């Protein structure tokens, strides 16, 4: 149905973020979506109505670096090969930029779906 | 009681009287008390069909329920 | 019948007693096509109204007011922004409440502007835009006031605003001391205490400022194949009971339903087109302006000229020794005539400038009716004609006359 | 102070007459309405649209006072006339200042108790008449709806044009419409009512001083009681194809109900619920009904209204389609009887707003003086008496849902209907699968 994660039950114990950063660390090595010059928003299902709705309500620059950025990912993958070390997706610039507005679609959704269903309690 | 009642007070009375509040239905029996004291030949047709509507009528006292035997012969 | 106005806690209000099971709530706001910075952001910023606030959103605000029974509408015009809403005089303290929260804190999304406002905008524009008679007055207003009431309300079809823009003229135009509260409810003092307590917490900004208006005049020619129309624009300062009382002398319209009418326009075009070219005159009162306008449309061009000429003739010729019976007449018809303007609930130009401005407004206004001489409208009528008009023609341009030629 | 909400006080005469008044303290102007319960229904085939020519004339003056005199009365004094004719019901009214409707009410009084029918009248206003008649054919909506008129009720004399054939109105005389006036203005069937500064004892006295003299009917009927037969529904369709015109003007409709049937509320909440829409509202996207959805989401049509038109004892119930996406007519005919026939599981929720908005429209209408007057008028005219606002909440409220999908079953469901189609149609299918849209299979 939707991507799930128990993403917030872990951060609100401090303990348990500070036993697992390694290991998150070395898993988000080991995926290698970084080798590609990638971000992990990108590589996100597009093809529902709210994906696409969201798609459309990006500012135009973070658009435009998202498709170059898929465009040369693709020519990459190709030729079977990746960038050299210098041009790895550092983790400053790998930020969570399609999350929220996602969040705001199914926010608005939900709040209709409420609306549907409703009923007279006297 | 002598003026006329005003025709669009006395008419459709089956259909209004349940919803009619009390105070409509003492005020419309005085009147039609008080009316009645003239003689009957100055009165017209649907003051009289709502005296008798209001004396031997359906409402009341006399309004019984209504049982239906097509539902007992089916349940039967 | 009449506004009172009162000033509670800073705040502007004009309360009504009617006896009356449903009650109203407008926000009048100086934020009209006159004051605006650029085209279009006046109407953008009015298609903004009831969208997602800081407390509810659009689809929240939507099905709560289709759930408690009551109809949100606004209003644009040229000189003012509008909000009203309508309801059972139950909701009052809910809608006082939402009107407030609207106009104080409204979060403008831009994907919103790009989604919902601007095709709304443009549609209405479009609409607008089929109407012929409308872009003739529009046109006539244009050529008649230079700037400030002669700007374009509706968005230009080749005009987009940013949402910046928008955001800032709405920052620094919804301020305590730029709008009034209007009320017409079974009670004064209830809706009084929660408009105060409401509309409290917005800024105490400083009221907008522009410059006096600039009059002047000019002629437009425009083709159509349908039917022709010809318009006259008398420009003069802010109005008067003379110039109400003259526009009901002039009238153009008929008092029974099929007939001819006997005023001076309809004489007119009897005696000149054989009843083939309708002419009638009205009058719209600004804040500091009004325009005196009369309308002459037809099918036949020749009609229509001759019916220019006679009509014009006919005015000029009302400056030089009208009967009292005339007067008295035309004084009749303008006071049922300004008085009719007040029973709707939903304002007009009429209403809007009479709250607008507190020295007269419509106590004293009214009164002023039965104390017009012949005299005062002869000199109000050779005023008028002192300036040259100005004129619109729309439809075949080889037979439409031009001003020289009337 | 709270004030209060005026009562509508009602009275009679000796002959027949009643007088109903709101009386407002404070105002400046007044309306006062006379209507006659004698529409084009009572017409028959050879004196058809008689009703229509009388309402052009009667104001060309009457015996004592000639035209370009009435006028005069009513210019010099700064009032108003007006008068519109129905399919069941004619009406005079005049507004005015507070200080000038005496004159008003005497000069209608004179209109109306007798007038000076000329033979070059007639000839006068029979050009005005056929004018009137081709340039009301213009308008789209006034074709599609005398259309829906003509196929529902055909035969009946309510299926006919209230302006009647060419033929009838070139053909008509003086005698036919003399006849009209003595044998329908009958003060049975007549009714004064007023709504504005005027007060309900000077109504009184002025309609005794002039209204005195209307003779009774020969028979002592009611006020909106049926006249002649029931007219009988026959679901049938007319196609009036056009290609010029760039739109698609569709209306459909059902057996309706009348003024008196026990279950008006319970099809004005059904209204309610399907409700309206346009393509240029503000909060279109946002609408609570989901056919506004489904039209909004697939741009399927530019507007639609729900109508319950009623008459004395029978009625229509439908929709009105405007749209210019051509070629997709097909789905939007199909959602719309969907959404009709789904009104049998309807849910309390809906039925809930259905009732509040209802309510609220029922009273946010009446905002005039003449608006007040003509809904008096017209309550008085079709029912006999006008309910006050209590009534209404008492009848409104008893509603519930399980109501409205004993009705929707009843009539709603499989049934036969009225098409009429006028402009580029093509895309419509025919009858059969139009019809197949009513019903609901997977229940
Ligand atoms: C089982 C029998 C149920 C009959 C199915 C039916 O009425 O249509 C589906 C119908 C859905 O339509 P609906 O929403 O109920 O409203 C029907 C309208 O009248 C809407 O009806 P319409 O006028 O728009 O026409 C739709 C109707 C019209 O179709 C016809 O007239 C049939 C023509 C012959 C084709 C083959 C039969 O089509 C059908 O009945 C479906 C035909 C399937 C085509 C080929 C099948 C291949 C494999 C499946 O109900 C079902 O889905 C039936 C099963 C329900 C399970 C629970
Ligand atoms: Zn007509």
């Amino acid at each position: 149905m939707k991507p799930v994660s128990l993403a917030k039950y872990i951060q609100k114990s401090p303990f348990l973020t500070k036993l697992l950063l390694p290991i998150s660390n070395a898993y988000v090595h080991l995926s290698g979506y970084r080798k590609y010059g990638l971000r992990y928003d990108d590589l996100m299902l597009e093809e529902n109505d709210d994906t696409q709705k969201a798609l459309s309500r990006l500012p135009k620059m973070e658009s435009y670096d998202r498709v170059y950025r898929i465009r040369r990912a693709m020519q990459l993958s190709i030729e079977n090969k990746i960038l050299p070390k210098s041009e790895w997706t550092k983790p400053e610039e790998d930020y969570h930029y399609l999350r929220p507005v996602l969040a705001e679609v199914i926010a608005e959704r939900k709040e209709r779906e409420a609306f549907d269903a409703l009923i007279v309690k006297k | 009681g002598e003026a006329m009642i005003a025709r669009p007070r006395l008419v459709d009375l089956d259909k209004r009287w349940g919803i009619m509040s009390q105070e409509e239905k003492d005020g419309l029996i005085t009147d039609l008390y008080a009316r009645q004291k003239q003689p009957w030949t100055t009165l017209s047709i649907e003051e009289k069909k709502a005296a008798y509507w209001i004396a031997f009528g359906e409402h009341g006292p006399r309004a019984f329920s209504h049982i239906s035997q097509k539902t007992v012969f089916w349940g039967t | 019948i009449s506004y009172t106005p009162k000033k509670v806690e800073g705040v502007s209000f004009a309360g009504r007693e009617t006896p009356t099971a449903t009650g109203s709530l407008s926000v009048v706001i100086n934020a009209g096509s006159r004051y605006q910075p650029d085209a279009g952001v006046s109407h953008l910023l009015e298609k903004f109204a009831f969208k997602t606030t800081e407390e509810r959103s659009a689809l929240r605000i939507t099905r709560e007011s289709e759930l408690l029974g009551g109809q949100l509408s606004t209003q644009i015009t040229r000189e003012h922004i509008i909000l009203t809403a309508r309801f059972l005089n139950e909701y009052l303290e809910y809608y006082a409440r939402l009107l407030a929260e609207v106009v104080d804190a409204t979060k403008f999304l831009p994907f919103q502007l790009t989604e919902e406002v601007l095709p709304t905008a443009r549609i209405e524009s479009e609409l607008f835009r089929e109407d012929i008679l409308r872009v003739a007055m529009a046109k006539l207003h244009e050529k008649a006031f230079h700037r400030g009431i002669g700007n374009e309300v509706y968005l230009p079809a080749s005009a987009s605003p940013s949402i910046s823009e928008i955001k800032d003229f709405a920052s620094k135009a919804y301020v305590k001391s730029n709008f009034s509260v209007i009320s017409s409810g079974p009670d004064v003092q209830k809706a009084s205490d929660l408009c105060a307590k409401y509309f409290a917490v917005i800024p105490d900004g400083s009221p907008l400022k522009s410059a006096p208006t600039k009059i002047s005049s000019g002629e437009s020619r425009v083709y159509s194949k349908g039917t022709n129309y010809f318009c006259l624009g008398f420009p003069a300062p802010a109005a008067s009971p003379e110039l109400f009382v003259l526009s009901s002398i002039l009238g153009g319209d008929a008092a029974v339903k099929w007939s001819h009418g006997n005023t001076l326009l309809a004489k007119a075009a009897g005696t000149a087109s054989e009843y083939k070219a309708t002419a009638v005159a009205d009058l719209t009162p600004y804040s500091d302006a009004s325009l005196l306008s009369v309308v002459i449309s037809g099918s036949c061009p020749k009609a229509i000229k001759a019916t220019a000429s006679e009509s014009f003739k006919a005015l000029k010729s009302l400056s030089s020794n009208i009967p009292n019976d005339v007067v008295k007449s035309g004084i009749a018809m303008a006071k049922t005539k300004y008085l009719s303007a007040f029973e709707p609930v939903t304002l007009n130009a009429i209403s809007a400038s009479s709250l607008v401005s507190a020295s007269k407004g419509s106590d004293a206004f009214i009164s002023g009716f039965d104390k017009v001489t012949p005299a005062s409208i002869s000199k109000v009528v050779s005023s008028l004609l002192a300036k040259p008009a100005s004129t619109v023609a729309v439809g075949n341009l080889d037979v439409l006359p031009y001003y020289d030629e009337l | 102070a709270t004030t209060a909400l005026p009562k509508t006080e009602t009275t009679t005469l000796k002959n027949g007459l009643t007088v109903a008044t709101e009386h407002h303290p404070y105002a400046q102007t007044a309306t006062v309405l006379v209507g006659v319960d004698a529409g084009s229904r009572a017409e028959t085939a050879k004196n058809n649209g008689a009703a229509h020519f009388l309402e052009h004339l009667a104001f060309k003056g009457t015996k004592n006072r000639s035209q370009k005199a009435l006028e005069l009365e009513f210019e010099n004094t700064g009032a108003h006339l007006n008068a519109y004719t129905s399919r069941e019901q004619t009406v005079y009214y005049a507004h005015a200042f507070k200080n000038a409707v005496p004159n008003a009410v005497a000069v209608l009084a004179d209109i109306l108790t007798n007038s000076s029918i000329s033979a070059s009248a007639v000839e006068r206003e029979r050009q005005v008449i056929l004018r009137e008649q081709e340039e009301v054919d213009k308008m789209a909506d006034e074709v599609v709806f005398d259309h829906l008129h003509a196929t529902a009720y055909q035969g009946h004399p309510l299926g006919r044009t209230i302006l009647g054939p060419k033929e009838n109105i070139e053909s008509l005389t003086r005698e036919d419409l003399l006849q009209y006036i003595k044998d329908n203005y009958r003060s049975d069937r007549m009714i004064i009512s007023s709504a504005g500064s005027i007060s309900h004892e000077e109504l009184v006295k002025l309609a005794e001083k002039y209204f005195g003299h209307l003779e009774p009917s020969a028979e002592q009927l009611s006020l909106g009681a049926p006249r002649g037969l029931k007219p009988r529904f026959v679901g049938s369709e007319i196609r009036a194809r056009d290609d010029d015109s760039p739109t698609a003007n569709i209306a459909i409709a059902v057996e309706g109900m009348s003024w008196k049937h026990p279950d008006y509320f319970t099809a004005l909440v059904m209204q309610a619920i399907i409700g309206n829409w346009d393509r240029a509202m503000g909060a279109s996207p946002h609408l609570s009904s989901r056919l506004s959805t489904i039209v909004q989401q697939h741009q399927l049509a530019n507007s639609f209204m729900s109508f319950s038109t009623s008459y004395s004892d029978t009625g229509l119930w439908g929709i009105y389609l405007v749209t210019e996406n051509l070629g997709r007519i097909d789905d939007l005919v199909h959602f719309t009887l969907q959404n009709w026939a789904r009104l049998t599981v309807a849910t309390r929720a809906e039925v809930e707003r259905a009732k509040a908005q209802l309510r609220a429209s029922l009273l946010l209408s009446l905002d005039s003086t003449t608006a007040i007057a003509e809904d008096i008028g017209r309550q008085l005219l079709t029912t006999g008496r006008r309910m006050s606002p209590q009534e209404v909440d008492l009848r409104i409220g008893q509603i519930t849902e399980k109501d409205v999908a004993r009705v929707a079953s009843e009539m709603i469901w499989d049934k036969d209907i009225a098409v009429s189609a006028v402009g580029s149609i093509e895309g419509l299918l025919d009858y059969n699968r139009i019809r197949s849209s009513i019903s609901m299979n997977r229940w």
